[PDB]
Parts: C-alpha cells; sequence; structure tokens
C-alpha cells in the first residue's frame, strides 16, 4: 500500500490527524464497502444510533516493538476499542452493535533494517489450547487494546497453517519497500446486528513471515503502530 | 522568548487563535512517531499516551514531515491586579508515539525547534509599559 | 512415482470445482446399534443429535468456510447386525430444536404431535426425508469468536440441527438387535468466507483445539533445498 517515493499527506478526522502518505493501493476486504445496515424489522420501532461525534475519528493504539524474535501479535475487534473513548461507553449502553473499518499499520525503520510482516484481517478468529479439554482464557480470548503475543505462529494458534492466511484479506509490509498497509472491513456477521460485548466479529494479524534483521548498532525494536478508524458504525439501544 | 509573548506585556486583554510549530532537525536517516496533544482550558493534563490520544491530538512522523503545525483554536487574557490572570488557556503535550528509531551511523539524539505566532484573529485592547525592563 | 507421460491438453469443467459439486454426495454420519440387552439398551431407544463434525473428513472440508446454508436429506439404512432384514416395525421421530427429548422408551415425548415422526417396517425400502435449515441465524457458522452469555466460548447454539428419536414401535421390547447406519446429504449449498486448511490433528468436536506438543509441518521435509 504505502512505500517509499509518495506524497506525504495528512488526513483529518474529527480532533485528530495523522501525518499518513497518500498510497492508493489500499485492501478492501471480500470486495466490499462499508454500509448502513439494510432495513431490518428490530430498527423499524427501534432507528439505529449511529454517534459520529467522537467514534468517527482516529484512534491511535499503544505502539509496539518488533525485536528479531518477536513472534506476532493479534486483536479483537470490537473488543479492542471496547475499552477505548466514547466508542466503549457507546458500544457497552447500547445492547446491539455494528461497524466496518479501516485498519492502518505502519512500521518506522531504517533503509539498513529488514523484515516482513503479513498483515491479514480473519472472521471469527478463535483460538485452542496445547491440551485434554480447556477452552482458551478470557485474557487472550479478549485481549483488549493491548493485544496478545502468538506463541505458536505456524499453526496460527488455532491448528490452521500461517502458510495459508492470505486466502483472507492481507497486506504485505516489506521494510525494503513499502512500510505500513490499509484494510477497509466490511461488517461480518449471520445477523445484522450482534452483541458489542460478547462477539469478537474478526481478528486482526500481524505477522513477521521474515524475521527483523539489522547488524548490531542499528536500532534494535521497530515500532509497529496501529491506527483505527469505524465506518458507519450504528447501535441498536431497544428502549 | 517570543516577539509575540513580548508585545502581550505592552498590553491588557488579548484573544485569538495562535498555531505552534515543531521543527524536526535529526538526521536524514532517523524515522519516528511523536504525539502533539492539546489539552483544552479548564482540561485535565493527559495521564498518559492513550487518555491523550482521546483528545485533540496529531501524529507526527517525522520521517515523513520534517515540520508540523497545530493550532491553539483559541485562548483570552483579562488581567487584574490583587496580580492575577484571567487566562483561558490550553495546555501542549509532546509524547513518544514511537521509539526514536535510527541506523548505523547516525547520531542518537536530535532536536526540536518550537515557534508560534498569532494568527489572523488574535487582537489586543489596552496599552500598558511593560514589566520587562529596570 | 512420477511417471511423465501421458499430458491432459483438455480444460476440464468447472462444474467439478463448484461448491455444488464438493458438498454433494451422501455419506454416513452417524451409526446407532440397539442390540436386545447388554449396556445401553435395556431400553428400546435411541437419541442422536443431529451432529455433523461427526467424521473428520466432512468437518475438515466445511471448516474451509466460516459461514454456511443448506439444506439436508437423511436416508435410514437398517438391518440386524449381521445384514439380515425381519419384518419390525420402526419409529424415526425427529425432535426439533427446544423442544422435549423422550428419556424413557415409553415418554409422552414419543406422542407429540409437533414433533413429526416416521414410520417404516425393517423390510421396507430404506426412509428418506429432508430436514431444513432450521437455524435462527441467516447461516450456520463453524466459529463463533466469542461467548454466548470460559468454558461456553466459541460455542454457537443458533447451530443447534434438531434429534432423531429411534426404536422400535410396540408396547414390548424388540426380540432383534438393530444397528442403522445414517446417511446425509447437503443440498443447496452456499458459503462465504473461506478461511485456511485445518493442518493439525483434531482433538475436540467442540473446538480448533490441536497438540501443541507435537505440531505437525503442511509439507514433508528433505535433506537439502537442492536435493529434488
Amino acid at each position: 500500500a504505502c512505500g517509499y517515493s509518495d506524497r506525504v499527506a495528512q488526513l483529518t478526522i474529527g480532533n485528530s490527524t495523522i501525518t499518513t502518505q497518500e498510497a492508493a493501493n489500499i485492501v478492501i476486504a471480500y470486495g466490499e464497502w462499508p454500509e448502513y445496515c439494510p432495513d431490518t424489522d428490530a430498527t423499524a420501532v427501534d432507528k439505529p444510533t449511529r454517534p459520529d461525534v467522537s467514534v468517527n475519528r482516529f484512534f491511535t493504539l499503544d505502539t509496539k516493538s518488533w525485536a528479531k524474535d518477536s513472534k506476532g501479535w493479534y486483536w479483537k475487534f470490537p473488543d479492542v476499542l471496547t475499552e477505548v473513548g466514547v466508542f466503549g461507553q457507546n458500544a457497552q449502553f447500547h445492547y446491539l452493535y455494528r461497524s466496518g473499518f479501516c485498519v492502518h499499520v505502519q512500521c518506522n525503520a531504517s533503509k539498513f533494517h529488514q523484515g516482513a510482516l503479513l498483515v491479514a484481517v480473519l472472521p471469527e478468529y478463535v483460538l485452542g489450547t496445547i491440551a485434554e479439554n480447556s477452552h482458551p482464557p478470557y485474557a487472550t480470548t479478549q485481549p483488549g487494546q493491548v493485544g496478545a503475543v502468538l506463541t505458536h505462529p505456524y499453526v496460527l494458534d488455532a491448528g490452521i497453517p500461517l502458510s495459508q492466511l492470505t486466502v483472507c484479506p492481507h497486506q504485505w509490509i516489506n521494510l525494503r519497500t513499502n512500510n505500513c498497509a490499509t484494510i477497509i472491513v466490511p461488517y461480518m456477521n449471520t445477523v445484522p446486528f450482534d452483541s458489542a460485548l460478547n462477539h469478537c466479529n474478526f481478528g486482526l494479524l500481524v505477522i513477521p513471515v521474515v524475521p527483523l534483521d539489522f547488524n548490531t548498532g542499528a536500532t534494535s525494536e521497530i515500532p509497529i503502530t496501529v491506527t483505527i478508524a469505524p465506518m458507519c458504525a450504528e447501535f441498536a439501544g431497544l428502549r | 522568548s517570543t516577539i509575540l509573548g513580548q508585545l502581550c506585556r505592552y498590553y491588557t486583554q488579548w484573544s485569538g487563535s495562535l498555531e505552534v510549530t515543531f521543527m524536526f532537525a535529526g538526521s536524514f536517516m532517523a524515522t519516528g512517531k511523536m504525539l502533539i496533544a492539546y489539552t483544552p482550558p479548564g482540561g485535565n493534563v493527559p495521564a498518559d499516551r492513550i487518555t491523550a490520544m482521546l483528545g485533540t491530538h496529531v501524529i507526527w512522523d517525522f520521517g515523513l514531515q520534517s515540520s508540523v503545525t497545530l493550532v491553539v483554536p483559541w485562548i483570552s487574557n483579562t488581567h487584574y491586579r490583587a496580580y492575577f490572570d484571567y487566562y483561558t488557556t490550553g495546555i501542549i503535550t509532546i509524547w513518544y508515539q514511537t521509539n526514536y528509531v535510527v541506523p548505523i551511523g547516525a547520531p542518537t539524539t536530535a532536536y526540536i525547534v518550537a515557534l508560534a505566532a498569532a494568527q489572523d484573529n488574535f487582537t489586543m485592547k489596552l496599552c500598558k509599559d511593560t514589566e520587562d525592563i529596570e | 512415482n512420477l511417471i511423465e507421460t501421458r499430458c491432459v491438453l483438455n480444460h476440464h469443467s468447472t462444474q467439478e470445482t463448484a461448491i455444488g459439486n464438493f458438498f454433494s454426495r451422501a455419506g454416513l454420519v452417524s451409526i446407532i446399534t440397539m442390540p436386545t440387552t447388554g449396556t445401553q439398551n435395556t431400553d428400546g431407544y435411541v437419541n442422536w443429535d443431529i451432529d455433523l463434525m461427526g467424521y473428520a473428513q466432512l468437518r475438515r472440508k466445511c471448516e474451509l468456510f466460516t459461514y454456511m446454508r443448506f439444506d439436508a436429506e437423511f436416508t435410514f439404512v437398517v438391518a440386524k447386525p449381521n445384514g439380515e432384514l425381519v419384518p419390525q416395525l420402526l419409529q424415526y421421530m425427529y425432535v426439533p430444536p427446544g423442544a422435549p427429548k423422550p428419556t424413557s422408551r415409553d415418554s409422552f415425548a414419543w406422542q407429540t404431535a409437533t414433533n413429526p415422526s416416521v414410520f417404516v417396517k425393517m423390510t421396507d425400502p430404506p426412509a428418506q426425508v429432508s430436514v431444513p435449515f432450521m437455524s435462527p441465524a441467516s447461516a450456520y457458522q463453524w466459529f463463533y469468536d466469542g461467548y454466548p452469555t470460559d468454558l461456553d466460548y466459541g460455542q454457537c447454539p443458533n447451530n443447534m440441527m434438531g434429534t432423531f428419536s429411534i426404536r422400535t414401535v410396540g408396547i414390548e421390547k424388540s426380540p432383534h438387535s438393530i444397528t442403522l447406519r445414517v446417511y446425509m446429504r447437503i443440498k443447496h449449498v452456499r458459503a462465504w468466507i473461506p478461511r485456511p486448511l485445518r493442518n493439525q490433528p483434531y482433538l475436540f468436536k467442540t473446538n480448533p483445539n490441536y497438540k501443541g506438543n507435537d505440531i505437525k509441518c503442511t509439507s514433508t521435509s528433505r535433506d537439502k533445498i537442492t536435493t529434488l
């Protein structure tokens, strides 16, 4: 998406701005654009709440340091922002929820660093332990803002090959070229409005297929900043 | 130290918008992001980087722009004695969004120069000899 | 081996690969046995929850997708444990989701009109029926990254497909030992969201847990990157 030799821009949304480079190479999940839920009897006697106030802006998650041995990271949506800003209290005080996303991933490194990060989105990202029966904890199943680290990235902590994750809206980050990705994600469920707390419609993964390498003496940790922007986010109160 | 900060001392009231600029001077080989955040008048000072990201801010990748500008929306001063200022002003905070990154051969410590000034809607009234000299 | 002979110079029909034909064909999903008396048959009835994650072969095929909608067709092959057929009358009752299941060989559950039952003699050719898309949601889903309220993590109850109550008709018990094979065939298939294929032995019906002590490589290994 975004890489060297692209006119630097300054995208502003609400009370927030990010200096990101304009690169018309954005990933649009399953060839769809985030829209406003089709008429469903539930929001016919209870119109959907669409806070454009401090909910439609640019949320920046605490950067993550990338070292030679980092195994990967992941975030659950909407869980990640459930605890963040009005996007939290709004998604909580309102039973039902529905929203799409502009997901931006970005590295900062020298032209003497090297590494390859795969960035994909996976609907219904259920995980499994090492086992006897035992469903994963609540702290790793719904990590929130901080996210969680992958333990066995080869099977994606879900008994399924990483080698095949590109069958999903992915985006590569090859320091040697670009240094940032962008993904448009449309709401995906088996019902128009689900529960903003119980269910996580999808998971975001940032895995380093090609480890980070440099010659000692150069910054040993590469930052990986992730900015999130809700698109057409509605909420049903039912009152 | 600013021409503005000084010329205010020669007046009593004043109000308008200001624009603070930050210019990174490090080596052309370093990258990294800073989080410039404005905390409005009467507002609580950012607890940490995250609590400040929810307020009016600007992520500054100085790896892309060697300079960036913020604009204070509005401030007001109504000077009185008793000496106190009916100054309605916000605060500014610079946070390390990401760590400072540099390859081998470039200085591990860079500098930023801050500059401000009034915008076209800034005004002043009531002159009064300053207390800058002796 | 690798006999590089006989090259196919004609493209094949895209119909083959069509999800419809991929997920077609009837298949054995369950085998129930009601011998006269031994361990679990001093009763004379069986309650089988329509379970698809029964045979990993079928399951791994589905797991290829996140959400799936479809109609099913069931056929009942019945004969004694040794292949012999006798003139024994059978009753298969379909217990719809959120409906009372037989608990006794004669629970009133067997008389309830809303629980559709099918009658057929053992000599009669196999009984066949089509059970719709019972899900309350727009489609079944093999994965639910959430909670339905933790031990109940990933469990989606909007998938419950119903239960089949088998048993022999008659006040008395049946003198014969039975063993019926249940075949199921998906009709009208539609899939959304294709996900990575399984590459670790399955360890549970309800989740995707894998033996983390023994993680297997998707592709065999070789000596050198050049030995071919």
